[PDB]
């Protein structure tokens, strides 16, 4: 009974679906197959820096002017960037729907970036970045992303290196912007109160003559990525906690045995301990990230890996059927709110090419048995060469030759 | 034990994994040269000595023989 997610396409080649339901907040939002996998190091920050400078002034829109309007109805603007994605979504009323369309427009196209605005967003970027190392996780998912996917476009990261963040031109933005904002890897995607023929008619009102041809026949195009087993150890004895994350090659995104691996991190010591799967195209990281005092990293290390063969070698049924029901309980929707759905929609036409019911996913769940979970498991986790990233007090985690011959039981 | 041993900081270490790198990378290819550069570094220091022991044994040795050898003048 929930409603189905209609998709249409337009000459420009965007994609504007849509999604419909009794809630009348709808959010808009277009996403955009373009991250820092599609920087070539040289424009390393040049989405980043574009994402905080879209918002901040439209040639139509001069200054501030957009962020006015937005508050004048009252709506919230939200962007953010990815390895692959980037999103400028709009929550707003549902009478509101024409103007957030439109301002959306301006953000992707028209959009306006003023040589100052540019220098102020540098400050912006370059102190945070001189700030962000705070972050912990993130700089151990940075070091397992450079570590795992060495010498190709992967490793970078959505920042940069501070360099490229110092040295950008409103030419090398305007290129990226004019590179990767093509209409037919866009879509225009809503959930809420909203009706499908109102937006395509908005969308192409708005959205229209989105630039599709590139320049000099400079098209695009991508390089499957190599998985490095390696750690990286970023020792500093100062901090109070240890991160460690440890991971092996994913699926990607169209492989269906990723469902059967989210099965397997819902079955999945050290303080925090989340297990992940990030899937990106054409490959993944499947694994945990561990913080933990720096005395029983050691410990956690061994049990994470035993809970690894445990699902290679010896699952039962009844821990499956909670796998199963935990992950059946992560079905976004309605429920989820509006901005979720919206989410969705938008990564299932970019990555999918369609928008994957709900039903589709309770099936490819219910067909997921023990069997199955552990020839993938072990098609996936058992002798796997895995990246290590551990940043802190990280003495007492193990090298590379325990990690690895931990991850193969001498009694199977 | 480990994790008790040092205080290091913000010192990064990478690595790659065993069956990721080549077994014997370069192995005759620097192995030569750095074997080379290692030995005419400590050469001058280990040799020198040995080399007079060969001498000082031979020397020996001979002088001995020497010494059984009957002398000319002796009972003529
Ligand atoms: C052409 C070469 C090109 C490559 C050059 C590579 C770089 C140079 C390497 C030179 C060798 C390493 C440096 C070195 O050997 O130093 C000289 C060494 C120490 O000299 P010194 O401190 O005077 O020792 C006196 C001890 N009573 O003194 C010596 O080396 C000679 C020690 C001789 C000891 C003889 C003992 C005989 C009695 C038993």
């Amino acid at each position: 009974s929930v409603p189905e997610t209609q998709v249409s396409i337009l000459d420009n080649g965007l994609r504007v679906a849509s999604e419909q339901s009794s809630h009348a907040t709808c959010t808009v939002g277009v996403w955009i197959d373009a991250g820092s996998r599609y920087e070539t190091e040289k424009n390393n920050g040049a989405g980043y820096f574009l994402e905080h400078l879209a918002f901040k002034g439209t040639k139509n829109r001069p200054g501030n002017a957009l962020e006015k309007e937005v508050e004048s109805i009252g709506a919230h603007l939200n962007a953010y960037s990815t390895r692959e994605h980037t999103a400028y979504l709009i929550k707003a009323l549902s009478k509101d729907l024409p103007k957030v369309v439109e301002l959306l427009a301006d953000i992707v196209q028209n959009s306006s970036l003023e040589d100052s605005q540019i220098e102020k967003e540098r400050d912006v970027i370059l102190r945070e970045m001189q700030e962000n190392d705070a972050s912990m996780q993130n700089v151990v998912f940075d070091y397992l992303h450079a570590t795992a996917f060495q010498g190709t476009p992967l490793a970078q990261a959505v920042e940069g290196p501070s360099e490229n963040v110092r040295r950008l031109s409103r030419t090398d933005l305007t290129d990226y912007l004019n590179r990767h904002y093509k209409a037919p890897r866009m879509v225009l995607a809503a959930a809420g109160g909203v009706e499908h023929q109102q937006l395509l008619d908005l969308a192409q009102k708005h959205l229209s003559s989105v630039s599709r041809v590139y320049e000099e026949d400079a098209v695009p195009g991508l390089t499957p990525c190599r998985f490095t087993g390696s750690e990286i150890r970023h020792r500093d004895d100062a901090l109070p906690l240890a991160h460690v994350a440890i991971a092996v090659e994913g699926p990607g995104w169209a492989n269906p045995d990723n469902v059967t691996l989210q099965v397997a991190n819902a079955i999945i010591l050290c303080q925090s301990f989340q297990t992940f799967n990030i899937s990106y195209s054409d490959t993944g990281l499947l694994g945990a990230h561990f913080v933990c005092d720096a005395m029983s990293i050691d410990d956690m290390v061994f049990f994470l890996q035993g809970q690894w063969m445990r699902l290679c070698t010896s699952a039962t049924e009844s821990e499956v059927t909670r796998g199963k029901n935990i992950l059946r309980n992560a079905l976004v929707s309605h429920l989820d709110g509006t901005t979720p759905v919206c989410e969705d929609i938008g990564r299932s036409l970019l990555t999918y090419g369609r928008r994957i019911p709900l039903a589709e996913w309770e099936s490819r769940i219910q067909e997921v048995d023990a069997q199955m979970l552990r020839d993938i498991c072990s098609k996936y986790f058992y002798d796997q060469c895995p990246a290590v990233a551990g940043y802190g007090p990280i003495e007492q985690l193990p090298d590379y030759n325990r990690i690895r011959s931990g991850m193969f039981w001498l009694r199977f | 034990e480990f994790g008790n041993l040092a205080r290091i900081r913000h010192v990064i270490s990478y690595s790659l994994s065993p069956f990721e790198q080549r077994a014997f990378p370069s192995y005759f290819s620097k192995g030569i040269p750095n074997v080379l550069r290692r030995t005419r570094e400590r050469i001058l220091r280990v040799a020198p000595p040995f080399v007079v022991v060969y001498l000082i044994y031979t020397w020996g040795n001979q002088e001995f023989e020497q010494s059984k050898r009957k002398n000319p003048a002796m009972y003529e």
